[PDB]
RNA sequence: AGGGCAUGCAAUACCAAUCAGAUAACAACUGAA
RNA sequence: UCCUAUUUCCUAGUACCAUUAGUGAACUCAUUUGGUCUGAUCCUAAGUACGCAGUGAGCUAAAUAGAUACAAGGAACUUGACAAGCAUUAC
RNA sequence: UUUUUUUUUUUUUUUUUUUUUUUUUUUUU
RNA sequence: UUUUUUUUUUUUUUUUUUUUUUUUUUUUUUUUUUUUU
RNA sequence: UUUUUUUUUUUUUU
């Protein structure tokens, strides 16, 4: 629910400094890769995850910049960022394909 | 920024939560949205892919105001803004939100404590406050002044709540009761807008506009 | 102005005795904060008047230390 | 001498100035002058895939 | 200035406020009020109580009270209060005029056919100030200097 | 206390206009004055006077007693120590409420007391002073008649009438407005005009 | 401009006056691009 | 220009008075607004005529037809009963969505035509299987409106619902609840299985909005287990705000009888909730506008005429009496009429059930009178004096509220028939005496 | 140039008498560019 | 059965934009304490059953700008009656 | 409570703005 | 007399205009064609 | 200076 917004983040009041840093740690970006072997589905389901991410580490962001100082760990905008596009260039290859398959055709 | 097509695939649009520095109510969130979106799309958004219970979505503009470089040892005199800008959402969820989350805390400046504070203050340069009758006040659908000594109400209240009003009487800021027959103000203890029959008659006085025909 | 664009600046080269004080408006203004905190209850004006490194645990101060001396 | 905003763009505006027969050569900073500007330069040793140069001309 | 463009009265008005002449009768007109038979259509009060107050005549025993929902005036009203009706400034004695800007009363009266007006400054005192006026208008009419 | 600590609702129940404002803030620094258990104040009509009946804490023995201190002497309370910090800190309660501990009084000495329009101490009595003014209250009612023959007149009123008798008053002149070009005459008249027909 | 002096001009970009000069930055001798 | 003195006065004031009174209109104006919304998502996109030839339609024109004619409103006897009759030929030529549609038509135009839902039942009975949600409910919407009880197909509808839920909407879940709960034909299986799938609906598949929807004091108290009681009125609470006085009402009485009834359920409540309730009815909650009936005017001159003194109307907390003696407060009558009762029958209705044993839980001598009786008095004065009497020397109605003997169409008919020439025949009566007559002119 | 590339600069002129505007039924109705 | 006819009608959660609700010329201008004072209205007021507002220290020089009180004479002053004065005094 | 929209009344266009994106086979559920 | 307002829209009257049209929201009530008054 | 279901259209008027 909206509890999402700030659950497990820095600005939840109901965990304390060594838990959020624990929760802090994050792995490396999707690649193109891998982004290449999953369905539309799977591409479609961790654009939503990806999207609730972004969601919750810009109230960090913020609330950073509210006080004049640097967010801990800003490396995870841009890892969402590169997976977000690298999904949708896939889709699009993959739109590519056919069109050309089409004009080949009325030619 | 670009509009929104019928059929959303891929949505581009970023929510996030907003401190104010100014006092909300317990089921009332302040979030940071983009200008290009509609109460209804807000709406929707939440209620699909959080899945959040809503019930109203207020809107507000926010721009920065201006700023010029007149400090440092090489100022610039140039113009400048902070920030950019967003559209303040209002959501009215139905469950209860905590304060820390939503409002801003501080121990430096101890003035700046608006969940303390609640709505006695304006934290802004409003000399005098505003508050529209309640639903409460109004006649549809308000509480009534006479309903507390009905049958039916102490049916249900019962030994669970008392519907009598002479039991709820501050006592350090009212008066006693004073005689009829003596002079008296009608605000001590009438609060209402029309005059007891237990009240005297009393006389009226017209103005003389012309009292040199006498 | 804030932007500091008009010409307000003018004046202000000459000199001047004194300048009025809004005492009245201003002793109004913090009443209220200080009711607003009372009710509540918290006192404002004790921590903006402690020493700094001063401990008074409530409605307390150099008064309370005359008959406590033990 | 009143100040007038309605008056202001009625009369000075970027759209009321177009109108005017002034020298639209000269330089503004806040109308639509007529003067060329040159563009982005040339190319050093960078990736020749991403050298953007056109989009009117090119928009498919 | 007294310009014959005024109303001749000086009395409060209450014109009469006509209904539109194509609208039915009231809902509150259908009530049964018999002893027997009783009915209280919807609203019967609250449409009744606004239709007595079209005639103008039948404005109550407390007119100004009835119609005055804000308590702005509620909150300052009174009972067993004894009170004046007649301006402080302002004498029976006719021809006598008080100024706001000169702070200070004036008598008028006509000698042999022109107006003459005469100065009274009230700064030592009010009532002074106006009982000298008032004893110069009837020493004027007593020695028979205003023509009649 | 006057107040209800922690309060429902958004907004203060009471009025803050006119002599309320003046109360509430008169009122807002001392928080603890009127006992939580305590008698209804009973104001009487001349003079703001209220009466109370209350209990008060107990106090140690003159004997144990140090000496006065300060330009306001005081005898010291009858109250038991607070828990240490070691138990406090084996206590299961928080931080906040270990901080926030105080001492235990005892409230066993009732007295009444008497206070002004502003709620302000004046005097104490107990029971047996109390009851020792009744019986002395016929005595007190003649005295005070016999007493009141004895004020006489204020000499003033004489003595300022007599002067003015038989004394100068001076008075000086008041709004002496000056004029322009034209002067006055101490009269003035007007003008006459005819019709257009 | 006024309403009555501006209800009888024509816009600028309605002729071809706009393109019959060089002046730009480097001075006044503009070269378009692809010449 | 320049204006005289005397209309310069005069067009002043008039001003002046336009802006008075511009200021004391809006007054009362609070719940309007300048913005709207209407529903768009249900006309049909082909073009069809109303006025056409019956002979050449089809299923799918007549049903056009019938949603559109019920739509503008145009309430032609003529018109209809056309449709009637070319519906009842190709009845065996209707496809669930036509059938749905031409149910919808009849029920929002309230026609009263018991004729062709007779006829139509049947085919609809067969076509279950194929039916769809927005068919099933309105089917149902329609029977309740127009008050033909079905308890034989009734019951198979809301079956199918059940097989159908995970296709189904939710408000048109909520709409089959409370239509099967208005009729009573649930035995207490289906009601139990009806109650624990409108549970995980409501709370999976509801907001604020579809919730309000799900309140029925009806329904609550005859077909609702004391698990979703509970919920219904926790959650109420917590949705009041995204209310109306329609939805609060029946909440009200909700509780009302939820009090009365089951003192356990009322008492496993918590504080919270309970204080919202009792709060509740302290608040003034508007009304319609009322008024006696024929029926309840000419009882009410009976009794006049009888010696008893009495109302005409008047509220009581949450529920309306009929008649109310001065007397003896705790006397009641109630007049009832065709549709007190189903079609074809002399049975009472749920509501009319739960509002009888409600009052008489509260002591309240109640005392009914039925129309079919009533009509047979004709227009004797003394008759019904007598008949009247005859009633009030006799004990009140028990608790429990009983049907009365069978009846039928063609008897039904009759009455309608036969009370609509007395209706009239008094009216004129009543009229004629008025006219006093006197003058007489010479000319 | 693999992919993507909101908005504004008033645009039927890759054509076609002139005269306002998303470029005007005849006529009234006029002209140094 | 003597009503002018005994004709069902609370209120659908609601697009986009404006807003600091009180005193105060808050506008051009500028030697700009925004807010007190300087003028009519808005409150049946013993000035509204405690409202708004109020800025270093010292000191008998003379001159100048003003206020109050002047013996007798009362235009002898001045180009000119400019200015000043009268209009309050037993209560 | 205003603004928006009809009328007064005006492409007498308030650059980056609108009930204004190609103008109804809309899959009515 | 120095000789003064009316169109959008509301009400009324007169009608063969039209889903470019009022919840598939809700209440009340004796009730309506042709072969039951 | 148009007030609550949207358009077209005719006469009078407090």
């Amino acid at each position: 629910g909206i509890d999402e917004l700030w659950k497990g983040s820095y600005l939840d009041p109901t965990i304390g400094a060594k838990q959020k840093e624990a929760n802090a740690v994050a792995g490396d970006a999707w690649p193109a890769c891998l982004l290449r072997m999953k369905s539309f589905e799977d591409l479609h389901k961790l654009w939503y995850i990806c999207l609730k991410e972004k969601n919750l580490l810009m109230g960090e962001r913020w609330a950073a910049r509210q006080h004049k100082q640097e967010m801990k760990q800003p490396e995870r905008l841009q890892k969402v960022r590169r997976t977000m596009r690298r999904i949708l260039i896939v889709l699009t290859k993959r739109e590519i394909q056919q069109q050309c398959l089409r004009a080949k055709d009325i030619l | 920024p670009p509009k929104t097509p019928r059929n959303v695939f891929f949505p581009w649009q970023v929510f996030s939560v907003h401190r104010t520095g100014a006092f909300l109510e317990r089921r009332r969130v302040a979030l940071k949205v983009p200008v290009n979106l509609t109460k209804f799309e807000i709406q929707s958004y939440l209620e699909k892919i959080y899945g959040a219970r809503v019930l109203k979505v207020s809107t507000l503009i926010v721009v920065p105001r201006r700023r010029r470089d007149i400090f440092g040892p090489r100022p610039s005199m140039r113009y400048y803004r902070v920030g950019c800008t967003f559209k303040k959402a209002i959501v009215t969820l139905e469950d209860g939100v905590p304060d820390a989350v939503k409002m801003l805390r501080s121990s430096i400046e101890l003035a700046k404590n608006p969940d303390i504070t609640k709505h006695n203050l304006t934290y802004s340069g409003r000399v005098r406050a505003f508050k529209p009758p309640s639903a409460a006040q109004r006649w549809e659908m308000g509480e009534s002044k006479y309903a507390w000594r009905l049958p039916i109400p102490n049916l249900l209240a019962g030994d669970e709540m008392q519907l009598n009003p002479a039991l709820r009487i501050d006592e350090s800021t009212t008066q006693m009761f004073p005689d009829f027959s003596k002079p008296f103000f009608h605000n001590a203890h009438f609060n209402f807008s029309w005059k007891p029959e237990e009240v005297p008659f009393q006389q009226t006085v017209k103005l003389d506009i012309t009292p040199w025909r006498r | 102005n804030k932007v500091r664009t008009d010409k307000k600046e003018r004046k202000r080269a000459f000199p001047q005795r004194g300048f009025w004080k809004k005492q009245n408006f201003l002793q109004v203004k913090n009443n209220t904060v200080r009711l607003a905190f009372a009710v509540q209850g918290v006192d404002l004006l004790k921590l903006k008047r402690l020493r700094w490194g001063e401990v008074r645990k409530g409605n307390t101060g150099w008064w309370t230390d005359d008959y406590r001396s033990p | 001498n009143e100040s007038s905003p309605l008056h202001m763009g009625a009369g000075s505006a970027n759209w009321t100035a177009v109108a005017r027969l002034e020298d639209f050569t000269l330089r503004g900073l806040s109308h639509p002058p007529w003067i060329h500007v040159s563009s982005r330069p040339f190319y050093g040793a960078g990736g020749g895939a991403v050298l953007a140069a056109c989009m009117s001309s090119a928009v498919w | 200035s007294a310009n014959p463009y005024k109303p001749k009265s000086r009395e409060v008005f209450h014109p009469y406020v006509p209904a539109p002449e194509h609208l039915p009768p009231p809902a509150y007109t259908t009530a049964v009020l018999k002893p027997m038979q009783q009915f209280i259509p919807k609203d019967f009060y609250r449409d009744m109580r606004v239709d007595s107050l079209r005639d103008g005549v039948s404005l109550g025993s407390d007119f100004p009270w009835n119609v005055t929902h804000k308590y702005r005036f509620w909150r300052r009203r009174k009972y067993n209060i004894q009170l004046d009706d007649r301006f402080i400034r302002l004498s029976p004695v006719t021809g006598v005029d008080y100024y706001p800007r000169l702070n200070v009363f004036a008598v008028q009266w006509r000698e042999d056919g022109q107006h003459r007006i005469r100065w009274f400054r009230a700064a030592y005192g009010l009532t002074r100030a106006m009982r000298a006026a008032e004893n110069f208008r009837k020493t004027l009419e007593a020695t028979g200097r205003v023509d009649n | 206390g006057n107040f209800r600590i922690k309060p429902p609702g958004a907004r203060h129940a009471f009025p803050k206009l006119g002599t309320h404002r003046m109360v509430m803030f008169r009122r807002m620094n001392l928080l603890n004055w009127p006992p939580e258990d305590a008698s209804p104040l009973h104001p009487i009509e001349p003079w703001g006077r209220q009466f109370f009946v209350f209990n008060a804490f107990a106090t140690i023995d003159p004997a144990d007693w140090c000496g006065p201190r300060g330009p306001f002497p005081r005898l010291p309370p009858l109250a038991k120590p607070a828990p240490d910090a070691a138990t406090l800190a084996a206590s299961p309660s928080s931080l906040l409420s270990a901080l926030r501990e105080t001492e235990e009084r005892s409230a066993t000495r009732t007295v009444m007391c008497v206070t002004d329009f502003a709620q302000r101490p004046l005097m104490f009595l107990g029971k047996d002073d109390f009851r020792a003014l009744r019986e002395n209250l016929p005595r007190i009612k003649e005295e005070l008649k016999a007493f009141k023959e004895r004020i006489q007149p204020n000499p003033v009123h004489a003595q300022y009438d007599l002067r003015r008798k038989l004394l100068v008053y001076p008075r000086q002149a008041m709004q002496r407005l000056k004029t322009g070009e034209h002067g006055g005459y101490g009269t003035r008249r007007g003008t006459i005009r005819e019709r257009k027909t | 401009i006024r309403p009555r002096k501006k209800g009888m001009r024509l816009d600028r970009r309605r002729s071809k006056k706009q393109y019959k000069h060089g002046r730009h930055v480097g001075g006044w001798n503009y070269r378009w691009l692809g010449s | 220009g320049i204006l005289r003195p005397r209309e310069r006065l005069l067009l002043n004031a008039l001003k002046k008075e336009a802006d008075i009174r511009y200021r004391g209109r809006r007054m009362h104006k609070r719940f309007r607004s300048w913005a709207q919304q209407r529903v768009r998502h249900y006309w049909l996109p082909q073009k069809v005529c109303v006025t056409s030839d019956p002979q050449l339609m089809d299923g799918s024109y007549i049903a056009a037809c019938v949603q559109k004619a019920a739509t503008l409103r145009k309430h032609d006897l003529q018109l209809w009963h056309g449709f009637s009759k070319r519906i009842l030929e190709l009845a065996d030529s209707l496809t669930p969505q036509q059938m749905g549609y031409i149910f919808y038509g009849y029920g929002k135009s309230l026609f009263r035509h018991e004729e062709l839902y007779r006829g139509l039942l049947p085919f609809v009975a067969e076509a279950l299987p194929e039916f769809h949600s927005h068919a099933l409910m309105t089917v149902a919407w329609a029977l309740e409106r127009v008050r033909v009880n079905d308890r034989a197909v009734v019951a198979q509808i809301a079956e199918e619902a059940l097989a159908k839920k995970d296709l189904m909407r939710p408000a048109d879940f909520i709409k089959i609840v409370n239509c099967v709960a208005r009729m009573g034909a649930a035995p207490p299986s289906l009601a139990a299985a009806l109650s624990a799938e409108l549970m995980r609906v409501l709370d999976e598949k509801c907001n604020a909005l579809l919730f309000r929807g799900a309140v029925d004091h009806v329904a609550v108290a005859t077909l609702y287990s004391d698990p979703l009681r509970l919920y219904l009125l926790e959650r109420f609470t917590k949705t009041a705000i995204c209310c109306r006085p329609m939805h609060y009402q029946k909440a009200f009485q909700s509780a009302v009888a939820i009090r009365v009834l089951h003192p356990p359920v009322w008492q496993q409540l918590s504080k919270a909730v309970r204080n919202f309730y009792i709060r509740l009815s302290l608040r003034r909650i508007p009304q319609r506008a009322r008024r006696p009936s024929p029926l309840h005017w000419d009882v009410s001159n009976a009794l006049a005429k009888l010696g008893v003194f009495h109302r005409n109307t008047f509220q009581w907390g949450c529920f309306w009496i009929d008649i109310g003696e001065i007397d003896d407060r705790r006397q009641c009558w109630f007049v009832d009429g065709p549709s007190d009762f189903y079609s074809s029958t002399n049975e009472y209705t749920e509501a009319n059930k739960l509002q009888h044993r409600i009052l008489s839980e509260l002591g309240w001598n109640i005392r009914r009178v039925r129309w079919n009786d009533w009509v047979q008095l004709g227009t004797d004065m003394d008759a019904k004096v007598e008949y009247l009497r005859k009633l009030r020397e006799r004990p009140p109605w028990p608790a429990i509220l009983t049907d009365g003997p069978s009846s039928s169409r063609q008897e039904m008919v009759a009455n309608l028939r036969s009370a609509r020439d007395v209706q009239r025949a008094l009216k004129e009566r009543r009229e004629k005496n008025r006219q006093p007559h006197s003058l007489v002119m010479n000319l």
